[PDB]
């Protein structure tokens, strides 16, 4: 098949490029190489194909070439938009590989701090049981956060680990807080207050 | 220019026949070196291949599975077709046909995407429950309502407030998997409290698999 | 120190060229002009032949 370096990481501004090896290539005299680019939530579109060019509405910024047996793609100019999959593909003897992945780390940005929203529970579930109260987080950098649900004792979460990283337009990765409130504890529960933690600025 | 739409039933019982079809339009497949093939791609993990047909029926196949992958070609309707059999509880993925213009370009224009999650359940009533946005809310910034649509196994589901205008403004964030085996979604909209009283809101649940499109909003309420 | 060599260039330099030029190295998100920033650099480097 084809392997692919799991993590790279990349300034903004340099250039990085990726390897994509033989590994037993029974691709013969791998001819024809090219490489795609899947956003978290979207479909892969192509960005070069037969390296040697490249197709119609893609940068310059994207360029490849194949010394010997390995294909790289070089990637000049990185920006904020380009942490994505990228993924080689050719033609074997009897099938056609699609390789591994390779997901792209452009450091390099101040670390966002996530707002909480503590949306109350209308009028309509409570009646039927099903308290459900939410506080849902978004907008940070890191990526790691930890809920502290707590109505003023031991903080547990019971269900608000779901690492969603959620690479939308602003780069920033979101959360997902789902409560567990049992539908008989809404009334001795105060207000049950929502405190999150996050990477650095733990308070 | 091209567009290759999926469709078919998401959900389905196990050990089954797919009928995945893959509408195409903009093009001809009877060019020379064009073709429609299939491409799958596990959650976390690589894309693999599966089937590709030709503009001459040709149907070429992947060489570990070959008694189950059938393509077929309805150039008079222009729908390409795929049926898979054995249905395991490995193969859950979100299938992509995507247009094989000639041998340099491999696959160039892909498609959307339609995950197939079939392992045990069958589908689950959705639960329909707009968050009120209340003076927490409101005082608390911008008063984000979020429908609380949870309760149904299959993952993909749209939603939009206000369907046709206010495309930004709603999170969509994906659903978190609890113990009970369910999905469960809380998007909310960041339209801040201008306007939002003496209006209507409703975040149009699309769960397709289920066939239910209940559209409800909600008053302030006060704690 | 009467020996310079140029350390830090943009692109790879094409046959027979000679880059007369000392223009201070670039970088990201920042117009650094080149009096002292950290993250651009002096082209050129002196030897140190002892």
């Amino acid at each position: 098949a084809l392997t692919q370096p799991a993590s790279v990481s990349g300034s903004p501004g340099l250039s990085i490029t990726i390897s994509c090896t033989a590994t037993s290539s029974d691709v013969g005299a791998y001819n024809y190489v090219s490489w795609y680019q899947q956003h978290p939530g979207q479909a892969p579109k192509l960005m070069i194909y037969d390296v040697s060019k490249r197709p119609s509405g893609v940068s310059n910024r994207f360029s490849g070439s194949k010394s010997a047996n390995t294909a790289s793609l070089t990637i000049s100019g990185l920006q904020a938009e380009d942490e994505a999959d990228y993924y080689c593909s050719s033609y074997t003897t009897t099938s056609v590989v699609f390789g591994g992945g390779t997901k792209l780390t452009v450091l390099g940005q101040p670390k966002a701090a996530p707002s909480v929203t503590l949306f109350p529970p209308s009028s309509e579930e409570l009646q039927a049981n099903k308290a459900t109260l939410v506080c849902l987080i978004s907008d940070f950098y890191p990526g790691a956060v930890t809920v502290a649900w707590k109505a003023d004792s031991s903080p547990v979460k019971a269900g608000v680990e779901t690492t969603t990283p959620s690479k939308q337009s602003n780069n920033k990765y979101a959360a997902s807080s789902y409560l567990s409130l049992t539908p008989e504890q809404w009334k001795s529960h105060r207000s049950y207050s929502c405190q999150v933690t996050h990477e650095g600025s733990t308070v | 220019q091209v567009t290759l739409r999926e469709s078919g039933p998401t959900l389905v019982k196990p050990k089954q026949t797919l009928t995945l079809t893959c509408t195409f339009s903009g093009f001809s497949l009877s060019t020379p070196g064009g073709g429609v093939g299939w491409i799958r791609q596990p959650p976390g993990k690589a894309l693999e291949w599966l089937a590709l047909i030709y503009w001459d029926d040709d149907k070429r196949y992947s060489p570990s599975l070959k008694s189950s992958l059938t393509i077929t070609k309805d150039t008079s309707k222009n729908q390409v077709v795929l049926t898979m059999t054995n249905m395991d509880p490995v193969d859950t993925a979100t299938y992509y046909c995507a247009r094989l213009t000639a041998a340099d370009t491999i696959f160039d224009c892909w498609g959307q995407g339609t995950l197939v999650t079939v392992s045990s359940a069958s589908t689950k009533g959705p639960s329909v429950f707009p968050l009120a946005p209340s003076s927490k809310s409101t005082s608390g910034g911008t008063a984000a309502l979020g429908c609380l649509v949870k309760d149904y196994f299959p993952e993909p589901v749209t939603v939009s407030w206000n369907s046709g205008a206010l495309t930004s403004g709603v999170h969509t964030f994906p659903a978190v998997l609890q113990s009970s085996g369910l999905y469960s979604l809380s998007s909310v909209v960041t339209v801040p409290s201008s306007s939002l009283g003496t209006q209507t809101y409703i975040c149009n649940v699309n769960h397709k698999p289920s066939n239910t499109k209940v559209d409800k909003r909600v008053e302030p309420k006060s704690c | 120190y009467n020996y310079l060599y140029r350390l830090f260039r943009k692109s790879n330099l094409k046959p027979f060229e000679r880059d007369i030029s000392t223009e201070i190295y670039q970088a990201g998100n920042k117009p650094c002009n080149g009096v002292a920033g950290f993250n651009c650099y002096f082209p050129l480097r002196s030897y140190s032949f002892r």
